[PDB]
């Protein structure tokens, strides 16, 4: 069980940790989050009570170091920092918990949700998409644009998602124009899986990361990337069978976790109708189809 | 963006542009089979690609053999149109290649954009203009060369004949669209208007009769009258 201590909570804020969230008042005696089921990945995020503009947060692996949050009154945000002095960190963490000043990571045992959502999400791949090498954790916010968006204006603050463009030379072999546009299998299997991602686990990892960035930060370019990586699979007539079956499970948990009142802004009507009802893989997403109909029939 | 009539004069500025109409690419005759069913037979078609400033028409004849053994022909026809337009562009010297291609049917946008990936600076656009280029096969000499073809073939025409010696490109396009709209609306009567006087002839190297300026005025008013008359008949006005 790792711990995220907070120096102070000077401004009223909604704090998320993985899929959970709680509120903290202005200058409330709040010193952090304890009892965090160590992971392979985690996310702590913020939305200030007095300005719900800019949600922002930090992806982090508890096993990569000891991390804490310190509010910065000049930049006006809660900043993640690393404590290289383990003894000092133990000293704070074995004490403030003893006081009663933090809240417990409230995991239910039956609840495998967070890891069904993050199964293929890794920090080393996260740090390639979010380029800030001097830190072991990765900052994302509501407003960050993707490299792809930027090509259609500060590269340091960009989300370096893999560029997917169905009307590009990368996606379309000369001489196979119609074939490759109607059946994206070449682009999925040779270009993306063999050439760029190397395996379907890395592909699914970026898909999951994009979904979570869209849901937790309302990051629009992340939602675009999520939908594109789904559409590429569904619009391919040839997809390894293990990928198809796993895709239904990945999407199901994402739809399951989506806030019910956020469906107008996190779901693209066109992409989902195509994948569930028209595409090559329409009959390969049985459980996602079943949850999407019973939960969001208005989109379709 | 899409085209229309706010920016209708732009069609005649000095950026080269081409209209592409695909409505006569896949053409069939519908008939009844021995077992009672209904069956289609394809006949030759054509892609209509027009420079509206110069009148240059690149009429690519689509021979029926290109459909042999293919399925989903109405979809394939969009992709075949796109393939031939891209081939045409590639065969033109750089200074003759269009800066814009305007498709008369929005279903052509994706096929053409995909075939035009090598030309990122060529804009592919739809239009909100309703254009009557589907009636191109009412022009006798165009119909004849399409129906007589035994192999894929490109034929070049100036669809304005010699009009640009005397009028502007804007005026010539308006005359062309008026003529074709009349032929689309009431073809037999439109042809009669044009051919009513045998002393006015079509030159071997032209598509339309050699009217004088004053005769074109009269012809244009008879075509307007034809289109208006048919509107009233259709809607009981
Ligand atoms: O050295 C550290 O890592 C910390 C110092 C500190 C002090 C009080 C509350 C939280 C803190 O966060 C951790």
């Amino acid at each position: 069980m790792n711990t995220v201590p907070f120096t102070s909570a000077p401004i009223e804020v909604t704090i998320g940790i993985d899929q959970y969230s709680f509120n903290v008042k202005e200058n409330q005696p709040f010193h952090g989050i304890k009892d965090i089921p160590i992971g392979h990945v985690h996310v702590i995020h913020f939305q200030h009570a007095d300005n719900s503009s800019m949600r922002y947060g930090y992806w982090f692996d508890c096993r990569m170091g000891n991390f804490y949050i310190q509010y910065d009154p000049k930049d006006g945000l809660y900043k993640m920092m690393e404590e290289r002095d383990g003894a000092k960190f133990e000293n704070i963490v074995h004490n403030f918990k003893e006081r009663q000043m933090m809240v417990s990571y409230p995991k239910i045992d039956e609840d495998d949700t967070w890891y069904n959502l993050t199964e293929f999400v890794q920090m080393d791949k996260i740090r390639k998409i979010v380029r800030k090498d001097e830190n072991q954790f990765s900052y994302v916010d509501s407003s960050m644009t993707t490299v792809q968006e930027n090509e259609l204006s500060d590269p340091a603050h960009s989300l370096n998602y893999t560029v997917i463009n169905f009307k590009s030379r990368e996606a379309i072999r000369p001489g196979h124009e119609m074939e490759d546009f109607l059946d994206k299998s070449y682009y999925l299997n040779t270009v993306m899986l063999q050439g760029i991602f190397k395996n379907s686990s890395n592909y699914f990892g970026e898909l999951q990361f994009a979904f979570l960035n869209a849901m937790f930060f309302g990051n629009y370019g992340s939602s675009l990337q999520w939908h594109a990586m789904i559409e590429l699979i569904c619009s391919s007539a040839t997809v390894p069978k293990h990928m198809l079956d796993k895709l239904d499970e990945i999407l199901y948990y994402q739809i399951k976790t989506l806030p019910e009142q956020y469906s107008d802004i996190l779901l693209n009507e066109r992409v989902w109708n195509i994948c569930l009802y028209s595409s090559f893989q329409k009959n390969s997403l049985h459980n996602t189809e079943k949850i999407m109909e019973n939960k969001y029939p208005e989109l379709l | 963006g899409a085209m229309n009539s706010s920016n209708y004069a732009e069609l005649f500025n000095n950026d080269i542009k081409l209209f592409v109409d695909d409505t006569n690419v896949y053409r069939v005759t519908v008939h009844k089979t021995f077992e009672g069913n209904v069956a289609t037979k394809a006949i030759n078609g054509c892609i209509f690609t027009l420079n509206p400033k110069t009148g240059h028409l690149f009429l690519k004849i689509i021979h029926t053999s290109v459909w042999a053994g293919q399925k989903r022909l109405s979809q394939l026809a969009k992709w075949k149109t796109a393939e031939e337009v891209s081939a045409l562009v590639r065969s033109l010297p750089k200074e003759e290649q269009p800066k814009q291609i305007i498709v008369t049917r929005k279903a052509m946008l994706d096929p053409l954009e995909v075939h035009m990936l090598d030309f990122p600076n060529i804009a592919i656009r739809p239009t909100e203009l309703r254009l009557p280029f589907s009636a191109a096969m009412s022009i006798d000499k165009l119909s004849d060369v399409v129906m007589k073809a035994t192999e894929p073939q490109m034929v070049l025409f100036n669809i304005y004949d010699d009009w640009l010696d005397r009028i502007s490109s804007y005026t010539a396009f308006s005359r062309l669209t008026l003529l074709l709209r009349a032929l689309k609306t009431n073809e037999e009567s439109a042809k009669m208007i044009l051919l009513s006087d045998p002393t006015i002839t079509i030159k071997s190297y032209h598509l339309w009769p050699s009217f004088t300026d004053e005769q074109w005025i009269t012809i244009e008013s008879q075509m307007r009258d034809l289109i208006l008359t048919e509107y009233g008949r259709k809607y009981n006005v």
